């Protein structure tokens, strides 16, 4: 029906926070998922940008 | 539900659910059969009235 793109940029480790029914710091404070969030989590290394 | 988290928490409540819902089934089944019984004996007993 539609598609919601969330775009942001995230340190390293941190990054295995961004799933469901994670927690954690930018799970907890920053950016929650639904425990039955369908979908799809991308992202890229941007050391250089 | 106080140890743990929700999406934690959900696989034991689940386990749970079974294990009683299975055990309820089994209650109704066997008072279904043991109403069956008592129900032929209850025709006997107004037949014998």
């Amino acid at each position: 029906t539609n598609v919601y793109a969330d775009s942001f940029v995230i340190r390293g480790d941190e990054v295995r926070q961004i799933a469901p029914g994670q927690t954690g710091k930018i799970a907890d404070y920053n950016y929650k998922l639904p425990d039955d969030f369908t979908g799809c989590v991308i992202a890229w290394n941007s050391n250089n940008l | 539900l106080s140890r743990l988290d929700p999406p934690e928490a959900e696989v034991q409540i689940d386990r749970l659910i079974t294990g009683r819902l299975q055990s309820l089934q089994t209650y109704v089944t066997q008072q279904l059969i043991r109403a069956a019984e008592i129900r032929a004996s209850a025709n006997l007993a107004a037949t014998k009235m």
